[PDB]
RNA sequence: AGAGCGCAAGGGUAGAAGGGGGCCUGACUGCGAGGCCUGCAAGCCGAGCAGGGGCGAAAGCCGGGCCUAGUGAACCGGUGGU
RNA sequence: CCGGGUGGGGGGGAGGCGCCGGUGAAAUACCACCCUGGCGCGGCUGGGGGCCUAACCCUCGGAUGGGGGGACAGCGCUUGGC
RNA sequence: GUAAGAGGAGGUAUAGGGAGCGACGCUUGCCCGGUGCCGGAAGGUCAAGGGGAGGGGUGCAAGCCCCGAACCGAAGCCCCGG
RNA sequence: GGCUACGUAGCUCAGUUGGUUAGAGCACAUCACUCAUAAUGAUGGGGUCACAGGUUCGAAUCCCGUCGUAGCCACCA
């Protein structure tokens, strides 16, 4: 349900992607996971967008 | 009706308002698709100007009112006399 | 009288209706100074940001490519050793935590602050009624909660300037005194331009650049075809 | 093993799936042999390869949750990119 | 805000003020913009009323006109509603 | 009746159209909450329009074309009473 | 969805551009007055100004984020 709701991550270092969920009831604040994106290895990821 | 002057007679169904709703994007469309069919016609008026040695009317157009003047200017140019209203009117143009 | 003698020939020098540009102003305006002393150019600098968008006041932190010449002082409260560094900067009686009721229990002397974000925190929860309020104590922005904020004590004895919006976006850059011709006042008001630019908004529609007026302190200002 | 394993029951489980701590973030990418299932469609399962990554002394596990419910082909378009 | 502020006319005259100190959130001549509310105008931009007739419309024993209404009414296009 | 015009009526609020009841005798109680209907020059919402702060394509540029806020644009429904 | 207004004591309602010192009638409370109830006067319990954030030294008085309430336009592959 929207309350975890669902939000997307990307790359700092210029866009890239990966499918993800939250839950803002939860002490959720942002995030800033270690995931990897289409271009070279694993990097940053940044929190963004619905 | 119909002009005396540059015809401009009315116009039907698909003349149109149609109506629609149309469609455009705001969303997925200002409201999307939307459709409907309608009715239009054109403007008529009168100008009954005097001229020459008489009165005389006329159904002018919309916007066409300058060249009615101007028929009277062409008008006072020949011989135009005795009693014939719309005779003398119609021998115009 | 009304606005005296020296603002009605001061006045006969306006045409309130002008714009002189960062050049004509920086010399008819260097000219526009016959009052006293040191004259802060004023840049006064008014946009359009909703006198407070809940965190648009700007803060610009400028020293304007030259200097000043006035004092601040600083005090600092730097948790002793950060009093070392401050020791080789500018920074009158550094006291660790102690210098706090030279301040708080009145005795005043000082600007800026730059202590520490150490004692920021205990020294923020004291004079937080004085200081902070009118304008000295930390700001985390205005050159007061570091160590690297005492590469800004040097910062804050070659010039500080604090730009806010108050009511108006407003702010009076410091610098002219009548003192510095041509040259001085050229250079200083295109950095105040630049660091200007550097600080802004994130969406906020309109002037980004109406008022400027450049005066001195005592006398006339007409813009300066807010840009160039 | 009558406890627990979110939620209904069923299967199962203390040679762990349960309960405590440390590092983390494999609800990973490009693929997929060969099987479940089945009118179509869709759904279920997965070794290995390869990038690189977490942890592990290693051996090694990792394509979320012990498993079965928490789901909607297409047409319309919203939004970031190529 | 009943406290004084603001302005002009004058008498008359060589004399009258601003910082710190003091107080509080702030210090009060002067200078810069701006806010509050107002007031006058200049650009844009509308709301409301009167008078006029000559568009348009009514009528009176033929009327080239007199009398009534009149920029609405009638209509043409378009605008949203019911 | 698309219309010209028609009936109304060469009649004029004791006159003309619409509705409920149905001689005459007695009589016609409470509710404006939902709705219909009467009015009400403050106002919310909303149209094209009017307007132009602000953005973009493109030409070297002059320019051209599109997007468009503030704010003024009715009926109406909401609101107000009967 | 967009725009608008309101939500504060158990009830019902003001204080609204600050800067003070958060109220009123009902009701509860022990009284007072009357020989007697009621009428009314007094003192207390109840606000946690729709919840937070930020503006200010100092907001229930302002901008902002969430919801609840309603109003019209208006969206729904």
């Amino acid at each position: 349900v929207r309350i975890k709701l669902l939000l997307e991550c990307t790359e700092c270092k210029r866009r890239n992607y990966a499918t993800e969920k939250n839950k803002r009831n939860t002490p959720n604040k942002l995030e800033l996971r270690k995931y990897c994106p289409w271009c070279r290895k694993h990097t940053v990821h940044r929190e963004v967008k619905i | 009706k119909v002009c005396e002057i540059s015809g401009k007679r009315p116009i039907v169904a698909n003349s149109i308002q149609r109506r629609g709703k149309a469609k455009r994007e705001g969303g997925v469309g200002k409201k999307t698709t939307g459709i409907s069919k309608r009715r239009q016609y054109p403007n008529l008026q009168k100008v009954r100007v005097r001229v020459a040695g008489q009165e005389i009317t006329f159904r002018v157009a919309a916007s066409h009112i300058p060249k009615v003047y101007e028929l009277v200017e062409r008008a006072k140019g020949l011989k135009l006399e005795g009693l014939s209203p719309k005779e003398i009117k119609k021998e115009l143009l | 009288p009304k606005h005296g003698k020296r603002y009605r020939a001061l006045l006969e020098k306006v045409d309130p209706n002008k714009v002189y540009t960062i050049d004509e102003a920086a010399r008819l305006v260097k000219e526009l100074a016959t009052a006293k002393f040191d004259e802060t150019v004023e840049v006064h600098a008014k946009l359009g940001i909703d006198p407070r968008r809940s965190d648009q006041n700007v803060r610009g932190t400028v020293s304007l490519p030259h200097g000043l010449g006035k004092q601040v002082r600083v005090l600092a409260i730097a948790k002793g050793e950060k009093i070392k560094e401050a020791e080789e900067a500018g920074a009158d009686y550094v006291g660790g935590e102690e210098i706090i009721q030279k301040i708080l229990d009145g005795w005043m002397d000082f600007d800026a602050v730059v202590a520490t974000p150490d004692v920021m925190g205990a020294v923020g929860s004291k004079l937080g009624r004085i200081l902070g309020p009118r304008g000295l104590l930390p700001n985390p922005k205005a050159g007061t909660v570091g160590f690297n904020i005492g590469e800004i004590i040097r910062e804050i004895k070659a010039g500080r300037i604090e730009f806010r919006n108050d009511k108006t976006g407003a702010i009076h850059a410091p610098v002219g005194k009548a003192s510095f011709p041509p040259e001085k006042l050229a250079d200083n008001i295109r950095a105040f331009i630049r660091a200007l630019e550097a600080h802004k908004p994130e969406g906020a529609k309109g002037t980004f650049l109406r008022s400027v007026y450049v005066t001195t302190t005592m006398g006339p200002s007409v813009r300066i075809n807010p840009h160039s």
